[PDB]
């Protein structure tokens, strides 16, 4: 039975997660084991660098956080939770944390390198994705949220910026900074304005249904080339979200608009993914009728777009950033705060 | 058009979390 298979898989996956969650892996590498190639990304968190593991010649993306800045920006819990979740999860569409360690000044997350770059760049370059192209990425998100939500995990930051394309043209969810273990409800104001569910904006207690609303935003942005709610300032974006009046481009198929009306649903008792049949309301929708869910999960489906492969450490799909020094203090900074990292 | 409104706006780049 196909439904008996999913239940057994999820039961084993929960058991694997709880074990790693209870006793997280720590200090599984050292900085001297790597060679820096190029800064791939920057921000308040710190930076992401393409690195080369000296012994193997293998390439990885290394996220480096400055402990002092993390403490100053009050992101200690956010940083610890990001790493604790990432080392405990295992799914084909989730970025793998290969190693983690810390020194006197920094925290290091060595992640699987995704040379295809961000979906964001590909989407802005092409303008908009066709419906079968958008469908292929959407299907991977559906299976990822089904996995995360079974572990009582809410993602909270779905957007093309947090999705990256691998060598096979398959996607990977990246940033686990806003991911949270939620048994019942949560109230924290977090996520990206364009992707926020009305209940977050309205300061209500919320759950995993916020991720299904964000899926509706993602699908709309992939298909149209722009989000369903946009404006110059976040405040003006929020007013559009709470209004809920969605306009669809004329090129959107009827099956697409229908699915979108059910995901971009203000009423929590009517939003797909949040009803009696849970994820199956989405999986069995007409828009996903040509989707072979097992073939997507098993990565057997031919991707609609395969990025230009030019070596394992190729950086052509990333923007250039100022190459800043990696300073390591002689003095141990914030030792107590990052004890569990 | 809707795309034109978006393109001319200040939110076409990578968006930060709040
Ligand atoms: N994996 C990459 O190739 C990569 C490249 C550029 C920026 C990146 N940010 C992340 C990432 C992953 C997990 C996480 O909790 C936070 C950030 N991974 C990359």
């Amino acid at each position: 039975s196909e439904q008996e298979s999913v239940k057994e898989f999820l039961a084993k996956a929960k058991e694997d997660f709880l074990k790693k969650w209870e006793n997280p892996a720590q200090n599984t590498a050292h900085l001297d084991q790597f060679e820096r190639i190029k800064t791939l990304g920057t921000g308040s968190y710190g930076r992401v660098m393409l690195v080369k593991h000296m012994e193997t010649g293998n390439h990885y993306a290394m996220k480096i956080l400055d402990k002092q800045k993390v403490v100053k920006l009050k992101q200690i819990e956010h940083t610890l939770n990001e790493k604790r979740i990432l080392q405990a999860v295992n799914f084909p569409f989730l970025v793998k944390l290969e190693f983690s360690f810390k020194d006197n000044s920094n925290l290091y997350m060595v992640l699987e390198y995704l040379p295809g770059g961000e979906m964001f760049s590909h989407l802005r370059r092409i303008g908009r994705f066709s419906e079968p192209h958008a469908r292929f990425y959407a299907a991977q998100i559906v299976l990822t949220f089904e996995y995360l939500h079974s572990l009582d995990l809410i993602y909270r930051d779905l957007k093309p910026e947090n999705l990256m394309i691998d060598q096979q043209g398959y996607i990977k969810v990246t940033d686990f900074g806003f991911a949270k273990r939620v048994k019942g409800r949560t109230w924290t104001l977090c996520g990206t304005p364009e992707y926020l569910a009305p209940e977050i904006i309205l300061s209500k207690g919320y759950n995993k249904a916020v991720d299904w609303w964000a899926l509706g935003v993602l699908i709309y942005e992939m298909a149209a080339g722009y989000p369903p709610f946009f404006a110059d300032q976040p405040i003006q974006i929020y007013e559009k979200i709470v209004s809920g009046k969605v306009r669809f481009p004329s090129h959107f198929s009827s099956d697409l608009k229908d699915l979108l009306r059910n995901l971009l649903q203000v009423d929590l008792t009517k939003r797909f993914g949040n009803l009696k049949n849970g994820v199956n309301d989405i999986k069995n929708h007409k828009w996903f009728a040509t989707t072979d869910w097992i073939a997507i999960y098993q990565r057997k489906v031919e991707a609609p777009f395969i990025p230009k492969f030019k070596g394992p450490g190729d950086t052509s799909n990333f923007d250039d950033y100022e190459e800043e020094e990696i300073r390591v203090s002689i003095n141990e900074k914030c030792g107590k705060e990052f004890s569990e990292f | 058009t809707t795309y034109a409104d978006f393109i001319a706006s200040g939110r076409t780049g990578r968006r930060n979390a709040i």
